[PDB]
């Protein structure tokens, strides 16, 4: 579980595990892939997905997921976690702002993203409905047995930790996670590398003046641009994206019915939607003569049908034709 | 760059309730530091009990199971028993490896007394045709496991020439120990009385030979 | 059901190397990987590291990346731990570890590395029968000394281990530059010497076998 | 729409690091000094302003690029179609499928028919075209390789599996603020987004 430096983490910059990167709100079914810098998901070793492992101190801590929230302009709906990442059905919401609760602390992450739903027609919606016609939207999966893409995600560079950094009743003293490496040296001269267990420094004494590093690459990490650079290589770890964007038909919109109405070689239309409609036409002629309009506030239309033919397209409402001789 | 932190000793009597704990350096142990907890019987023989804080492995008793208490992880034996008496140990995650605790000696009261069998061998002559005589002084199946050896050739307390082994723990939670009196083939036929005398939980057992 | 048996102990000069198996039975070893513990003679217990028995890669203590290689024999089941330019202060026991319950639930028997610069001496077995005169209870302890060899380990059973119960093997110990070990077992009076009874010594740094059996004095 | 999947930046604690023109599409990197990165134990590097930091970020075609994507084309005439029905005479069936080359015959059923070139040429597309899912447009795409940034066509792919592209999104990166660790990338929306 990656630990990065969240934006605006309640009070202002902090750095959390759950530091929001990589917001999509790009899919048309209300729905946002966010990565946290926190690998949820199985725990340390083995099991359920439905747990949580972010990292408090240099360490993890693989416990339940028990009161996560996404949120946004409103409260957004979880849909599934799997590695770093998680999908949640939101609203749209200028901002974007995740948060889970340990027990003791709030704890949460926020983050600037322009967001919008747009389902797939020409309703401009705000929201998916029970029912309408449905339509290819674009939209992410539940699930995680997916390989369709996949990110790089190579070893994490050194982090800070001056806990280690004790002293030795007058010299700074440093210590090692579990024999971890430590990459060490002060501003005075003295040990200039560090790759060791818990070492002294004979030569400087403020904390405030040395190298408290971790060199800790027993797991890999995500390549957030809130990470250092591990300096040495680019070491292994393809991992792959769960949730890819795929071809969903979405539950989707659908505009009232047109009140039809004849006149000589003209439809008058008395026309009353419900969100914001795209009408247009196409009159048949090789004189194409179209016409398009955003219709949300109901509105009496007129179209000079010709002799031929015209066709009307109330929304995603399948394109009607009509005979005007 | 943790440390894990568990009792020394702790000594409960058959049937009672026992807790031991884990503690670690850098803070509240927490389910993300998935304790584990196992048990070091005589012979180096590991056995893990609990995992993931409270998962019991299987075929461990009921008697036992894991929790956190406070900001620590522990180990509660229900209705201790004799056979409970070995080394616990609790181990932590922390992201990226494992740190052990020291392990806690838990001594559970139980298993009568037992006096030991000492048994005394001559020299073997095969051994005599090397121009060497070792009287070897076995002792099993005794406890509490503390015992003295003494020699004595022809009435007289050997105290160079012996060397007696440390009480190792045998399966049945007994103990066993020899001791080793090395003369020469020639010290060998010279004195006549071979003794090896084993002080135990008060009585005393002597074993001699006589040549 | 899981067993994960190791190699027995090994005596090795400084400098040499040592590989140590841990052959796994029971479970699918593929998705379980192992710990490799090191239990240092005073010190307690302590990670060595883990190594995932499935891609194969191997995650090292910090205090043991170096001289340490952990690999497998995958395909038999077996993971090994190799201890290169060997330090003395190495002498330890190791064991192999399942990992799984978010933790460790079986440790193997442990193979105790004893890094000690000697040559190789066989040792000498004799036998231990009961004193010349009388020796009459209802049972009867015979035994066997094995004096006199180095490097670590010797085996030894009675009649070829069909004969266990009933038995004290003594740990070896140091005296005068050598190992010397001793074994006793009893049995029923009808058994001995009615039936043989015999001591099985076996010395793998020398190639030497010794089989001895226990006769009577007269 | 690309994404702008930043690498993570280099932070040098006391000196430079010079920065190389990676080939990565639209590969901006600019080094950076003066900074004094917070980094979970406030800064870690002990310098002042010998602290550097190198941000790098290139462009990279979004997961949706591979299904949700324009697609421009160069449009000529080809060949019309059509599943002509025939319940002939008494034979009373055949929907076959046909072409307008008039010299092609199409004996399904029993009859031998040869249709067109028909005189009405109007091809509806024009020559250039974007499409778009199902909506199609007849649109006059600037070209591969030249798209301006924020116009249609910021990320110009040969394919989905073309790793090379040409990503002119106007890919400026900014130092970060006040000593800590972040990358800001000032880049236009993509002219995939607009153009939605």
């Amino acid at each position: 579980p990656y630990i990065a430096d969240c934006p605006n983490c309640g009070h202002s910059r902090c750095d959390s595990p759950i530091a929001i990167e990589e917001v999509r709100g790009d899919a048309h079914a209300g729905v946002i892939r966010i990565q946290t810098s926190a690998m949820f998901g199985l725990k340390t070793d083995g099991v359920d997905l439905a747990y949580m492992s972010f990292m408090n101190g240099k360490t993890q801590k693989s416990i339940k997921i028990d009161n996560l929230h996404v949120r946004t302009s409103a409260p957004c709906s979880l849909v599934s976690h799997h590695g770093y990442y998680i999908l949640a059905q939101c609203p749209p919401g200028d901002t974007v702002t995740v948060g889970f609760h340990d027990g003791p602390n709030r704890h949460t992450c926020t983050v600037a993203h322009k967001v919008e739903f747009r389902p797939v027609g020409r309703e401009k919606y705000r929201h998916p409905p029970e029912h309408g016609v449905e339509l290819p939207c674009n939209r992410y999966t539940h699930k995680r047995a997916d390989q369709g893409h996949y990110v790089e995600m190579h070893q994490p560079g050194l982090v800070a930790d001056h806990s280690l950094l004790s002293i030795h009743s007058a010299k700074v003293k440093i210590t090692v996670p579990s024999g971890a490496q430590v990459k060490y040296y002060c501003k005075c001269p003295d040990v200039r590398e560090g790759i060791t267990s818990s070492d002294h420094t004979t030569t400087c004494t403020d904390v405030k003046q040395c190298r408290a590093y971790l060199i800790d690459n027993k797991k890999w990490v995500y390549n957030s641009g809130r990470l250092p650079r591990g300096e040495g290589d680019t070491f292994k770890g393809k991992l792959h994206v769960p949730f890819v964007p795929v071809k969903a038909k979405c539950i989707a919109t659908l505009a009232p019915e047109p009140l039809v109405e004849h006149k000589h070689r003209t439809l008058i239309l008395h026309l009353h939607p419900d969100h914001p409609t795209l009408l247009t036409t196409r009159s048949l002629g090789s004189d194409a003569n179209p016409t398009r309009q955003w219709i949300e506030r109901p509105t009496t239309v007129n179209f000079t049908v010709t002799g031929e033919g015209l066709e009307y397209t109330w929304g995603n409402h399948p394109p009607k034709r009509v005979w005007a001789q | 760059q943790a440390v894990v932190t568990q009792e020394s000793a702790l000594t409960t009597s058959p049937g009672e309730t026992v807790t031991l704990t884990c503690r670690s350096n850098i803070g509240a142990v927490t389910s993300s530091n998935c304790a584990n907890w196992v048990q070091e019987k005589p012979d180096h023989f590991f056995t893990g009990l609990i995992g993931d804080t409270n998962n019991r492995r299987s075929g461990v008793p009921a008697r036992f199971s894991g929790s956190l208490i406070g900001d620590k992880a522990a180990l509660t034996i229900t209705g201790a028993q004799t056979e409970d008496e070995a080394i616990y140990f609790c181990a932590l995650w922390y992201n990226n490896l494992w740190v052990f605790g020291g392990g806690t000696k838990l001594t559970v009261l139980g298993q009568p007394k037992s006096s030991p069998s000492v048994t005394l061998f001559p020299p073997s002559s095969e051994e005599l045709e090397t121009n060497k005589a070792t009287l070897v002084c076995t002792i099993t199946d005794f406890y509490p496991g503390v015992v003295t050896v003494d020699w004595k050739v022809d009435g007289t307390p050997v105290t160079q020439g012996m060397e007696t082994t440390q009480p190792s723990k045998q399966s049945n939670n007994k103990y066993m120990a020899s001791s080793y009196l090395t003369l020469t083939a020639r010290a060998w036929e010279r004195h006549s009385s071979y003794s090896c005398q084993v002080t135990h939980e008060g009585h005393t057992v002597e074993k001699s030979l006589s040549r | 059901q899981i067993q994960l048996v190791q190699s027995g102990r090994e005596v090795k000069n400084p400098g040499e190397t040592v590989k140590i198996s841990c052959k796994a039975s029971g479970y699918t070893f593929t998705e379980y990987p192992m710990l490799w513990v090191k239990q240092a003679p005073g010190k307690g217990f302590r990670w060595m590291g883990l190594i995932y028995t499935n891609t194969g890669e191997p995650t090292y203590a910090e205090e043991f990346k170096g001289r340490f290689v952990f690999s497998l024999e995958i395909s038999a089941s077996t993971a090994y731990l190799q201890i290169n330019n060997l330090t003395n202060e190495d002498t330890a026991t190791y064991f192999c570890v399942r990992d799984y319950f978010i933790s460790l639930d079986y440790w193997g028997q442990g193979t105790t590395l004893t890094v000690s610069s000697a040559k190789t001496t066989a040792p000498s077995v004799y036998p231990l029968a009961p004193v010349c005169g009388g020796t009459t209870g209802s049972s009867v302890t015979l035994g066997c000394l094995v004096k006199g060899y180095f490097p670590e380990p010797v085996t030894l059973t009675w009649n070829s281990g069909s004969l266990s119960s009933g038995v004290h093997t003594f740990p070896a110990l140091l005296q005068s530059g050598l190992y010397t070990l001793s074994s006793s077992v009893t049995v029923t009076s009808n058994t001995w010497p009615s039936q043989t009874i015999t001591c099985n010594v076996a010395h793998p740094a020398s190639s030497t076998k010794v089989d001895k059996k226990i006769e009577s004095r007269r | 729409k690309y994404k702008t999947k930043v690498p993570s930046p280099v932070v040098k604690c006391c000196g430079a690091t010079q920065c190389t023109s990676k080939p990565h599409p639209d590969y901006q990197c600019q080094v950076f000094t003066g900074v004094y990165p917070f980094m979970w134990g406030g800064a870690y590097c002990f310098c002042d302003t010998e602290n550097t930091q190198m941000s790098e970020a290139y462009v990279e075609r979004s997961e949706e690029c591979s299904i949700d994507h324009a697609k421009a084309y160069k449009v000529h005439t080809g060949t019309v179609q059509a599943m002509v029905n025939i319940t002939y005479g008494s034979v009373s069936w055949r929907s076959a499928d046909v072409y307008v080359n008039g010299e092609t015959p199409a004996k399904i059923g029993d009859a031998k028919l040869i249709i067109g070139p028909l005189s009405s040429a109007w091809s509806p597309f024009d020559n250039k075209v974007v499409v778009y899912g199902h909506e199609v447009y007849n649109y006059d795409f600037p070209e591969y390789g030249t798209g301006k940034a924020g116009s249609f066509g910021d990320l110009q792919s040969r394919t989905s599996t073309s790793n090379d592209l040409y990503a002119n999104t106007n890919l400026k990166l900014q130092r970060p603020q006040a000593g800590i660790v972040h990358t800001p990338f000032t880049q236009a929306p993509s002219g995939f987004e607009r153009w939605k």
